[PDB]
């Protein structure tokens, strides 16, 4: 497992790692062009795009396999598992070899929700460039202060959010609707009541919520 | 400006500006892969879904500039 | 009905719109 | 006017071109073949204009015109229980109605199948029809198939008229939507809003009555209508038609 | 919405009755202004800086504290 | 930029209550509003938008509104 | 020619039904008005 005379590590070699660079750019590009129809329909070319998967696959794939040699897995210091980006690297190609088998082992039930690892595929440039992790840890770490205002935040939330629960926990479900029997119609912007009932002509109707029952 | 004490103020704002520039431009690039990441992850949430009876909002997550643009 | 005219070979089909 | 000069909950949506008179007098009879296009895409506003749509130009049909409604979606069918061109009459004209209400949208597109279909229907000469007219409208929103193998193979010497619709508020490619109409006799309609339903079911009955005008004077001939209720109130009523060219 | 209140104070607009002068029943239809303008726009930058001094003020006054380092 | 989106958008906001008409030729007598779902006769009227760009004075204050926010 | 009755002392004025209630033409047919 650890065997030495890798010939993996000096394959590691600048001309090898800007053509993952640019397998990436291209990656985001295939992902930007996508146009998401509704109900299992697909535009020409989005039925193209899906030809170029199993590509970007085998060269993703590739890099792990290259690495996990080079490098080690877990166990070692340095090893492949150890880094923390190379750990979101291997989820996006991990995600990536079960997503395009749901032929042969089906995923026995199915996923619709494993095709949305793709999306880490951009933040595969921030890993591919070490100029740019050393920009990220600068807002990860001026936002470290900002860890506490979030507790002091969720504090007032809560709080509020408790009293909203004692005074207005149901009182928000009737409104206004005309008398017109039949088609009841109402206001645009629906006018609730409660004790403080309908102006003029309006009986107070059940009725959702204020932004259909989620306020 | 250059005729008015107000110069040293405003040339040296951009004299900084200048010289921190491969590092404001590689920090509007992280802001800019982190709007196309959520970007493309709204797509795949709410790509296509927003077809509703009344018409599709011009805020939808259908193509790339129109994700874009509602991340915004 | 017993007549009917369709397919006239002096049709302008310039016109689609 | 019989009811509606200045009148509430009264609107007044005569039109005399969509009469059965001036249809009747407007052209011949027809043998339509609606394509509506029930795919995924056009799910949502998309499917809600092209049901109305196909309901009001199911009413510009007469009891000579015969008429069937296909959907296509990766495969084609029918979407009621006809099989073949029946008789645009009332009973036939609501059963059409009632399946197209119940129309859902899913799947991907395949105009070649679709279009083999509506072909296929039309050279179905075992029915009774009217051997007058053939027509296909195409209920779509765009695409990028134009599909030319499909019309070069069946609508080669330009027998059948193809209209197509772009139903919808949308931004899809209407090029090929546009292209079918031009090679094959057609018309382009374009339906973004509900509003914009009732004037171009009259328009291709303005496009249908070209070879029509081209026969001069053999075409004057006075047509009666079935007996309708007359819009100024008189009771049954039948009338007789005259084209002006 | 500061803006269609803004637009909803213009000139032109309706008037309410004041049932207490019996001139200007269908004249005085001008109850609003076109000094809207300048009324919202102004105030948006008024409370704006106004909120801006407040927000330093109290900031630069626990600035010690804001700045307290382990060290020193 | 405000001189830039008179470059841009000017004259360009203008829009017809009645959808199908895009012209103020056409923009004259009544129409059929679906929109409400209550099938109402209305008039034709050809408006621009409430926040132009027709102008310096219209996109100095259309771009503020932008600054502000509201209704971006 | 279609069979329908231009005239016919069933004929009354008034729409032809067409199914069970939840500007059309009184096209009653012959056979279904005896
Ligand atoms: C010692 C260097 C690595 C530190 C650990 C990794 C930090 C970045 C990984 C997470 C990035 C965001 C993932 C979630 C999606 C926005
Ligand atoms: C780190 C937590 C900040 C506060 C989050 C509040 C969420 C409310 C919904
Ligand atoms: C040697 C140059 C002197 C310039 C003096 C005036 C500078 C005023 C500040 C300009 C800031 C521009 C920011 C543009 C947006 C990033
Ligand atoms: C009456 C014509 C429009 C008047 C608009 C007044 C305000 C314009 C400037 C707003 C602030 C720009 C910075
Ligand atoms: C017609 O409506 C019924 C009732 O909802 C439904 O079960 C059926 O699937 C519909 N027809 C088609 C072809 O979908
Ligand atoms: C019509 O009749 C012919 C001859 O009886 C038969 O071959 C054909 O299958 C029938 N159906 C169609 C759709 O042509
Ligand atoms: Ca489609």
């Amino acid at each position: 497992n650890i065997v030495r005379k890798y010939a993996k590590k000096l394959i590691d070699w600048p001309p090898f790692e800007y053509m993952i660079l640019a397998t990436i750019i291209a990656n985001c590009i295939v992902l930007a062009l996508e146009q998401h129809l509704p109900e299992d329909d697909k535009t020409p070319m989005s039925r193209r795009l899906e030809k170029t998967e199993p590509y970007f696959i085998g060269i993703f794939c590739f890099e792990a396999g290259i690495k996990i040699v080079a490098l080690g897995f877990i166990f070692h210091k340095g090893s492949y598992l150890r880094n923390g980006w190379n750990v979101m690297d291997f989820i996006v190609v991990l995600s990536g070899i079960l997503a395009t088998a749901g032929t042969h082992f089906n995923t026995h039930v199915d996923l619709r929700t494993l095709r949305a690892v793709r999306v880490l595929r951009p933040l595969k440039l921030v890993s591919g460039i070490p100029s740019l992790q050393i920009v990220l840890k600068s807002i990860m770490k001026a936002m470290v202060p900002l860890l506490q205002i979030g507790l002091l935040l969720f504090f007032a939330i809560l709080m509020f959010a408790i009293i909203g629960l004692e005074f207005y926990s149901g009182k928000l479900h009737r409104a206004c609707f005309m008398n017109n029997s039949g088609i009841l119609e109402g206001f645009d912007p629906p006018h609730p009541c409660g004790v403080q009932g309908c102006p003029a002509g309006y009986e107070c109707k059940d009725w959702i919520g204020p932004n259909d029952g989620i306020t | 400006f250059k005729i008015t004490k107000y110069w040293a103020s405003l040339r040296n704002l951009v004299v900084s500006l200048m010289s921190s520039m491969k590092s404001i431009i590689s920090l509007l690039f992280l802001l800019f892969l982190f709007i196309v990441v959520f970007a493309l992850l709204g797509m795949q949430l709410f790509g296509g879904r927003f077809n509703f009876n009344d018409g599709t909002p011009s805020a939808n997550f259908d193509t790339f500039p129109a994700a874009i643009m509602t991340v915004f | 009905p017993d007549v009917c005219f369709d397919n006239n070979v002096l049709e302008d089909y310039t016109d689609c719109g | 006017w019989v009811d509606n000069s200045r009148t509430p909950n009264k609107i007044d949506l005569y039109d005399v071109r969509r009469r059965p008179w001036y249809i009747q007098g407007a052209a011949s009879p027809k043998d339509m073949l609606i394509l509506v296009d029930v795919s995924g895409s056009v799910s949502g506003l998309t499917l809600k204009l092209i049901r109305t749509s196909v309901s009001e130009m199911l009413e510009t049909l007469s009891d000579d015109d015969f008429v069937n409604v296909a959907s296509f979606n990766s495969n084609a069918q029918d979407v009621s229980c006809f099989q073949h061109l029946v008789q645009a009459n009332v009973r036939n004209k609501k059963v059409l109605k009632d399946a197209v209400n119940n129309i859902t949208a899913k799947g991907i597109t395949d105009y070649k199948k679709g279009f083999s279909f509506a072909f296929e229907q039309l050279l179905n000469y075992n029915v009774s029809r009217a051997n007058c007219n053939k027509i296909i409208m195409l209920f779509t929103d765009g695409g990028e198939e134009r599909a030319q193998e499909i019309f070069n193979k069946y609508n080669k010497d330009k027998k059948v008229r193809v209209f197509t619709f772009s139903v919808g508020q949308h931004n899809y490619d209407r090029g090929p939507i546009q292209w079918m109409a031009c090679e094959n006799k057609g018309y382009y309609y374009e339906i973004p809003s509900i509003g914009a339903i009732r004037i171009n079911t009259q328009e291709y009955l303005d496009v249908l009555g070209r070879p029509m005008v081209l026969a001069g004077d053999k075409a004057k001939q006075v047509q009666w209508t079935n007996v309708y209720l007359d819009a100024l109130e008189l009771g049954l009523v039948i009338t007789g038609t005259l084209p002006v060219f | 919405a500061w803006q269609e209140i803004m637009l909803s104070c213009l000139g032109e607009k309706g008037c309410e009755p004041d049932t207490t002068a019996p001139s200007g029943q269908n004249e005085n239809e001008r109850c609003g202004t076109d000094l809207a303008y300048v009324y919202f726009v102004s105030f948006i930058f008024f409370c704006s800086f106004l909120m801006l001094n407040l927000f330093v003020a109290v900031i630069m006054d626990n600035f010690e504290y804001l700045t307290r380092d382990s060290s020193i | 930029f405000a001189v830039i989106a008179v470059q841009l958008f000017k004259g360009k906001f203008f829009y017809c209550t009645d959808s199908s008409k895009d012209t103020e030729k056409e923009c004259i007598g009544n129409y059929v509003d679906h929109e409400k779902n209550k099938m109402e006769v209305k008039g034709r009227e050809w408006k621009r938008h409430e926040f132009h760009y027709d102008n310096i004075i219209w996109a100095l204050l259309t771009l503020f509104t932008v600054s502000t926010g509201e209704g971006w | 020619p279609n069979g329908y009755v231009l005239l016919h002392p069933n004929l009354q004025p008034k729409p032809i039904g067409v199914g069970i209630p939840t500007q059309e033409p009184v096209t009653l047919d012959f056979l279904d008005a005896e």
